[PDB]
């Protein structure tokens, strides 16, 4: 990458003029029951950590997002089983941390920036008169567990518990599986069992996997934490709703640690969710050209949002109308609309560099709502 | 089921903890023992040590110090448990009363905070000034230890330094003064700090040091004169103080890491260190006063030590958690023979428990536990059986004893002197000088008639019973002085006599004799329907040794018919059994009831009461003790008079509540048995087996017996396989990489040391590699028969034993995972069929498979296997080999399994729960249920149709339930937590042993990483409720230690979240009912109310549940005394 400031795209520039920022420290109590004002339009499958960009044009919406930004400034983003239905059963917070409201011309536009807070489950549904939903929730815990060795770990050994920091060598994660699950012996599961359930080991494979696809991630882009890599990871990978509600559900960083590097291992293609004939992409063309990660949530000017996934090339797809820069989600490219060539399903957007200098000249953007990831 | 009762069988045996001091008084020296809930509390003698007190907590014991205020007496004892639990206890003696008192207590849990990783360490400073408490990053905790703070307030003090190794105070000091350890990107460094007692705050430390060994691990605070701290690593020990270092890498320590330590005297000279390994070092400081150098010196093995504590003379104490605690010696030939140790004292430790089976399920002769125990060098089997031992003093080789007999040769003498053996037709006589045996002949009786009965008679006579005759023998004149012959002198088939009169049996004919002085009278004679088969003539109640009734036996039809004396006429008509022959009769009177008890071919025992007056049967009830035929014999305990039972599994019969127990001896076999109260042998008894007599003593009280089997190898898997009388252990034992391009051992184990050996393929730095075997081991000998060893990197991870489709072989079934380093999810893997025959292994079979086979159960004749995230059924075919019916791919790794019929539990260590149905008409499985709760699960088990028991992180208990109050999919696919209970151990085996230790139904064991032992069997719901209600009231009477209550105590507890318990009673607490005084049942059953069978609850009495509660103390093993 070369003249593109991968912290361009997370900025949400093309939403317009400098945002009022708001700090928040509005968290519910875990397993306590709140209800939260939920956004009719938005349709997406937030996840926490995961920022969220929106354009509000409704006068009832955006009566209740200046309401909420007096106060906790927090909505619910209802996960979807049936989006035909409404029906949902599990739902992440979203706390906005950026807003700006226009009156230019006597029209009245919102645009905010949202980051999901806490995951929930769906008591009840309830829509209010002015046609906004509100959710009774039973806020989801997350569960931290402690080291598998902390009940069994003799006390003479707690001393050895600590190690000196590795220089990710091979050699260094014998030693840590040694020393860490050495305690093991008084247990019937050998260290190498433990080891698959530890979250360092675990992100470590996770950080290995993602540096074969994008060795562009030289640096530590990824949280330390567990729980922050987990929910990282998570939010870009361009998987199925039904995957992604799954990932949602788990509970434990271990847990969803785990089912992202079997999805890693396990997906190597993407294809058209409608046809199902078409091969748009590989995971090796996937690249992050933002900071965020490979695929992040952008809002068009309706107001309508796209989970968009950044790959150098995409294949099978069809190339409609003449490029665009206007509302570009990725500053100095232009957009032309691409549609599937056996179904003419809008996949996404082919981007084109403005100036000669930029890097990559060319782009794809593709929805996740249109892609289906394949097992070959 | 929904309610359900935990107790426990054995209690924790590894230890955690060891100091000394003087706790009792002022002049004892004490031992204080800690393992898990119970402390331990003996006084050091020149002898050893003597058991003087034992308590248990409501809490895991995670610190353990001795200290003295100032103005005190003696030494108190700080306690800390894994629950914050803190308290100060002193130790009070009146007379014989003692008490273990609470002077101070509270719980010091913060409400946030993150517990570190070397985990909870509590100090005491050498002014005792105050404790320090290191339970979380960032914090250190300061209890002062003024005497008005009895609630242990304390106060913060923020450590700048967040990620700890250890901690001491130094001696020496103007202040308070820790010293301590830690780790930071820039390194592992060393630091002091000031304690500010009017500032509640640290000031900088008098010295420092950055930069130590990267394994600094160890902080050991030297007293005055020199003060300072060792600090022990890996390969190095240094010392420091303020302007003093000194640093040594001896090669001696070189290969293990040091882990424990303790001061040998008080001036700090001499330290003892314990490596991994179980070598025992002894560290001295080298004074020029100054100190100049530091010296190691290596001073044998001892057992790999968890902790040391030096005592008296010479002798240390060895607390294992990973093997046998020990009582040591440091010998005193230095100067010449240089240091060396030497054990003199052994105490069992079962943990861990890796794994453990069941033996001789069956109630009819109780099972054995046999446990996978210990881990490396410590690593053993150990069969556990509950019994009455015999102390054997004496063997003699004589085979084919038919009978055994006391005799007193000196009228004068109370003592007997002489033993009378019955051989196929022949009689010997064995004279007992002290323990000096001799065989001999006594005058007037016979050697060439074997001999039914032989004994002491009235009239200071001997009286021999032989096929041939009745003899009577003077004792002064050691002569025959009357014979009885058979009118036809046919032999005499059965015989009976007492000390004043004889009933013989001939074919159907009985002949009653009374003994007069030189004389022997033909009293009655009688005929029989029946052939004879027993007779007993037992004076019971008041006489002159006269008995009104004899019991006979009749062989054609089975019956025990009671006839008056000398009447000879049936009072009585005895209940049939069946076409078995009745052996054996005895009439005994026990306590001061009177039963009749007969015994069968078969083995089969009927005992039925009867009363001297009427002689009618009272009840019939059948116990059976053994397949063999059983012979009673009268012996005396005590006062009281028991009877012992010969047979395959020999049996005593008490007398306690007016109750009958048929208790187990722990001897492989006896066929005749006699007491024998000798000067040499007072109060003891005589046994015969096929080959051998012994004289032995019984232990007169029921203990555990427990055989240890050394592997020096860690053991890991067992299943017994009774067709082949033995038993399947994995194993695995570590080894070096060597310089001639293969692996060495570290020494000879059981793997290494087979009668027969096997191996996988014939395939050909210091870095260890492990080797896994399969051992096939004698169930009767233990011997090693045979050892299996697997491939190069290969993993034994599960075993059964088992037969498959139609083939009566059974077989040895072992399924692997392939290991490298490189490669964390295992790729490859296989499934192993063996066949033990001709004291060999033989591979049947083999199944390569691709991936981790976790868990293995033998399902409705057919193998299933979890293989990865996989869950598979396999056919065992005709060709021998195994075909997969089906597959079910689950969203879990499945390293739980567990069936019954034709239902599946699958388990992983996040508590994931999946239940599965296999579908016959559909070839295939079904998922039923499942539960996501993401936790630590080490052990899962199902209870019956629709409940599960599992073990979960923080030492809890759960059970969960397949919920019958659904009519949704949804609501049925979904377990009901319905049982949560803090258990305060790791579990690591479930297994059914029901009635193996014979108000609840069915029987689950437990084996723990402390060697701890537990039961969980099922309450209906009145029980529950009455059993809840009753310990809310005992927990209002009963003294904890420390101030703890029960209820925090069992809590579910996880770091993250607190819970009551639900779903289980605590047995531990409710058979301590029977401990407490009248008044105190009393006020426990006010208000009490006892469902009996009708439905009616009435108020409950103490005798009640007295009675009931007796009752659930026998469905599970006794606990031994501590004390004398
Ligand atoms: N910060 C950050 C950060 C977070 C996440 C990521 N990557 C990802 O999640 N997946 C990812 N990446 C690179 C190449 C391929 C990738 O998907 C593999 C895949 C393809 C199809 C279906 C399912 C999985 C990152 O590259 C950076
Ligand atoms: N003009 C128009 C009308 C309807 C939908 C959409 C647009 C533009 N757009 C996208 C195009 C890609 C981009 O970089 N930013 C966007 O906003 C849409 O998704
Ligand atoms: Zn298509």
């Amino acid at each position: 990458i070369i003249n593109f400031d991968t912290s361009l795209p997370t900025s949400h520039t093309y939403l317009g003029a400098d945002m009022e920022e708001f700090h928040g420290r509005t968290l519910h109590d875990d397993d306590s029951c709140q209800v939260i004002p939920v956004l009719p339009q938005v349709m997406m499958i937030l996840i926490p950590g995961q920022t969220l960009p929106l354009q509000l044009f409704h006068p009832q919406e955006v009566s209740m997002v200046r309401n909420l930004i007096q106060k906790d400034r927090t909505f619910a983003v209802l996960a979807y089983s049936n989006v035909q239905e409404r029906e949902a059963q599990f739902g992440t917070t979203a706390e906005i941390y950026a807003y700006r409201e226009e009156q230019d011309f006597g029209i009245e536009i919102v645009k905010v920036k949202a980051i999901g807070r806490q995951r929930f489950k769906v008591l009840e549904l309830r829509t209010q008169s002015d046609g906004i939903q509100q959710a009774k929730v039973q806020i989801l815990p997350e569960c931290v567990l402690p080291s598998t060795m902390s009940a069994v770990q003799l006390e003479s050994l707690n001393k050895c518990q600590i190690f000196p920091s590795k220089p990710c060598s091979y050699k260094w994660w014998q030693k840590y599986q040694k020393r860490k699950f050495h305690c093991a012996n008084l247990t019937s599961w050998p260290r190498w069992l433990y080891s698959l359930y530890d979250a360092e080991t675990l992100m470590d494979r996770i950080k290995k996997q993602l540096r074969e696809w994008d060795e562009n991630l030289k640096d530590d882009s990824l949280p330390s934490n567990p729980i922050d890599f987990s929910y990282r990871v998570a939010a870009c990978l361009p998987i199925d709703d039904v995957l992604r509600i799954q990932l949602l559900k788990i509970g434990s960083a271990i847990q969803r640690l785990r089912c992202e590097l079997d999805i890693m291992n396990k997906c190597t293609s993407l294809c058209c969710k409608q046809c199902q004939e078409t091969e748009i992409t590989t995971k090796n063309e996937i690249f992050s050209l933002s900071l965020c990660g490979p695929m992040a949530a952008y809002v068009n000017p309706h107001g309508y949002v796209h989970e968009t996934l950044t790959v150098y090339k995409a294949c099978n797809l069809n190339l409609i109308g003449r490029p665009s820069t206007e509302h570009s989600w990725f500053p100095g490219y232009a957009w032309t609309v691409a549609q599937c060539k056996i179904c003419a399903s809008h996949i996404g957007w082919k981007f084109t560099a403005t100036k000669k200098d930029m890097s990559p000249q060319k782009f794809w953007g593709l929805t996740r709502s249109a892609l289906l990831p394949t097992i070959p | 089921m929904s309610y359900n009762y935990v107790v426990t069988a054995q209690k924790p045996t590894a230890v955690n903890g060891c100091v000394t001091g003087h706790f009792t008084s002022a002049e004892d020296l004490n031992l204080l023992i800690a393992k898990n809930t119970r402390l331990e509390i003996y006084v050091v003698t020149a002898e050893g040590l003597r058991p003087v007190k034992e308590v248990g907590m409501y809490g895991k014991i995670a610190v353990m110090e001795l200290f003295r205020p100032k103005g005190e007496s003696k030494d108190l004892l700080f306690i800390l448990t894994a629950k914050y639990n803190a308290c100060i206890l002193e130790y009070k003696q009146s007379g014989e009363s003692i008490d273990i008192i609470t002077r101070a207590h509270g719980n010091v849990q913060d409400r946030i905070g993150r517990p570190s990783e070397t985990g909870i360490i509590g100090i005491i400073d050498p002014e005792c000034r105050m404790i320090g408490l290191r339970l979380y990053d960032g914090l250190f905790k300061v209890i002062p230890l003024d005497r008005d703070n009895k609630e242990l307030k304390a106060f913060n003090i923020r450590l700048e330094e967040l990620h700890v190794i250890d901690v001491k105070f130094l001696y020496g000091c103007q202040a308070p003064t820790i010293c301590f350890v830690y780790q930071d990107p820039q390194g592992r460094h060393v630091k002091t700090y000031e304690v500010s007692l009017r500032e509640k705050e640290f000031n900088k430390g008098p010295w420092k040091q950055e930069n130590v060994e990267a394994e600094a691990s160890m902080v050991i605070a030297v007293p005055e004169p020199f003060g300072g701290a060792i600090i022990i690593g890996q390969e190095s020990i240094t010392y420091h103080n303020g302007d003093k270092y000194l640093a040594i890498a001896p090669p001696i320590i070189k290969q293990s890491t040091i882990v424990c330590h303790n001061r040998v005297d008080p001036n700090g000279s001499r330290y003892l260190l314990g490596d991994m390994e179980g070598r025992l070092f002894m560290l001295l400081l080298e004074k020029e006063v100054t100190l100049k150098d530091l010296r190691v010196e290596l001073l044998g093995e001892t057992s790999i030590a968890e902790c040391l504590t030096y005592l008296d003379n010479g002798v240390v104490f060895v607390g294992s958690r990973l093997g046998d605690s020990q009582l040591v010696k440091l010998n005193v030939d230095s100067n010449e023979q240089g240091s060396y140790v030497v054990a003199m004292e052994t105490f069992t430790n079962l943990g861990p428990i890796v794994d453990m089976c069941v033996v001789d399920l069956e109630r009819q002769g109780q099972g054995q536990l046999v446990t996978c125990s210990g881990a490396f060098k410590e690593g053993s089997l150990r069969i556990i059986r509950n019994g009455i031992g015999i102390h054997e003093h004496a063997s003699i080789d004589l085979p084919g004893i038919k009978g055994l007999w006391p005799l007193r040769s000196d009228p004068n003498r109370e003592t007997d002197d002489t033993l009378v053996l019955s051989f196929v037709g022949q009689t010997r006589v064995l004279m007992l000088n002290g323990e000096e045996v001799e065989e001999t002949e006594l005058m007037g009786f016979v050697d060439d008639q074997q001999t039914f009965f032989c004994g002491n008679v009235a009239h200071q006579q001997l009286i021999q019973i032989t096929s041939a005759s009745v003899r009577l023998v003077s004792q002064e004149p050691k002569a025959l002085v009357s014979e009885w012959k058979e009118p036809q002198a046919k032999n005499i088939s059965v015989a009976s006599c007492n000390s004043s009169q004889v009933v013989v049996a001939v074919g159907r004919a009985l002949y009653y004799l009374q003994i007069h002085p030189q004389e022997l009278r033909q009293i009655s004679h009688t005929e029989m329907e029946h052939e004879v088969a027993c007779l007993d003539i037992t004076p019971l109640g008041d006489s002159n040794g006269l008995s009104p009734l004899c019991a006979i036996g009749l062989w054609t039809d089975i019956s025990a018919r009671i006839l008056k004396l000398p009447s000879f006429e049936l009072l009585h008509k005895e209940m049939l059994g069946g076409e078995i022959i009745p052996r054996s009769i005895l009439m005994t009177t026990f306590e001061s009831s009177h039963y009749l008890l007969c015994a069968l071919g078969d083995g089969a025992l009927f005992y039925f009461g009867l009363n001297i007056e009427t002689g009618l049967l009272s009840d019939r009830k059948k116990v059976t003790l053994g397949t063999q035929p059983t012979v009673l014999r009268t012996f005396r305990s005590l006062s009281t008079t028991n009877v012992f039972a010969c047979s395959d599994r020999p049996t005593v019969i008490y007398s306690s509540n007016h109750k009958l127990v048929f208790s187990n001896v722990n001897l492989k076999e006896v066929n005749y048995m006699c007491p024998l109260n000798s000067d040499g042998y007072p109060d003891s008894l005589a046994l015969a087996n096929n080959s051998t007599l012994t004289i032995g003593t019984i232990d007169e009280i029921q203990k555990l017996h427990i055989r240890t089997v050394p592997l020096y190898e860690s053991p890991r898997k067992i299943c017994y396989q009774e067709v082949s009388q033995c038993f399947g252990v994995l194993s695995s034992r570590i080894e070096v990489q060597d310089t001639s391009g293969g692996t060495t051992a570290l020494r000879p184990s059981a793997s290494t040391q087979a009668l027969s050996s096997s191996v996988s393929s014939s395939k050909l730095f210091g870095e260890e590699v492990e080797v896994h075997n399969l051992l096939i081991i004698d169930q009767h000998t233990f011997e090693v028969l045979h050892a299996h060893q697997f491939l190069q990197n290969e993993y034994a991870l599960s075993l059964v034993s088992c037969k498959l489709g139609k083939d009566p072989n059974t077989y040895f079934i072992v399924g692997t995972a392939m290991v490298y380093p490189e490669e964390a999810e295992p790729k490859q893997g296989r499934i192993v069929v063996f066949q033990y025959s001709d004291g060999k292994l033989q591979t049947v079979a083999e199944k390569e498979v691709k991936g981790a086979v976790y868990s293995m159960v033998e399902f409705n004749g057919k193998l299933l296997a979890s293989i990865n995230s996989t869950v598979r059924l396999y056919e065992w075919t005709t060709e021998k080999e195994l075909r997969t019916e089906c597959n079910h791919y689950n969203n879990i790794m499945a390293l739980y399994l567990k069936t019954k019929g034709d239902f599946i539990l699958v388990g992983d260590l996040m508590r994931s729960v999946l239940l599965l149905a296999y579908k016959p008409m559909e070839g295939n499985f079904e998922e039923i249920a499942r539960d996501f709760n993401p936790n630590w699960m080490s052990a899962v088990e199902i209870l019956d149709d629709d409940n599960f028991l599992g073990a979960e992180n923080a030492f809890n208990l759960f059970v969960c339930q397949k919920d019958s109050a659904a009519t949704t999919d949804e609501e049925r696919q979904h377990l009901q937590e319905v049982g949560l209970f803090h258990l305060g151990e790791f579990v690591n085996v479930f297994c059914h042993g029901s009635l193996v230790m014979q108000p609840t139904q069915g029987s689950v064991l437990f084996g723990t990483v402390n060697g701890m032992i537990g039961l969980v069997t099922s309450l209906s719901e009145s029980w529950y409720n009455l059993l809840l209600d009753m310990q809310n009231r005992l927990n209002k009477v009963i003294k904890s230690v420390g101030k703890i209550e029960h209820s925090f105590w069992r809590s579910f507890h996880t770091e993250r979240k607190t819970e009551p318990a639900t779903g289980f009673i605590d047995g531990d607490l409710i058979e301590s009912f029977l401990d407490i005084s009248r008044p105190k049942m009393q006020e426990v059953v006010a208000n009490l109310q006892y469902d009996d069978g009708s439905g009616m609850k009435r108020e409950a009495t103490a005798d009640d549940l007295i009675k009931v509660v007796e009752e659930l103390t026998r469905i599970h093993w006794s606990h031994p005394q501590f004390e004398k």
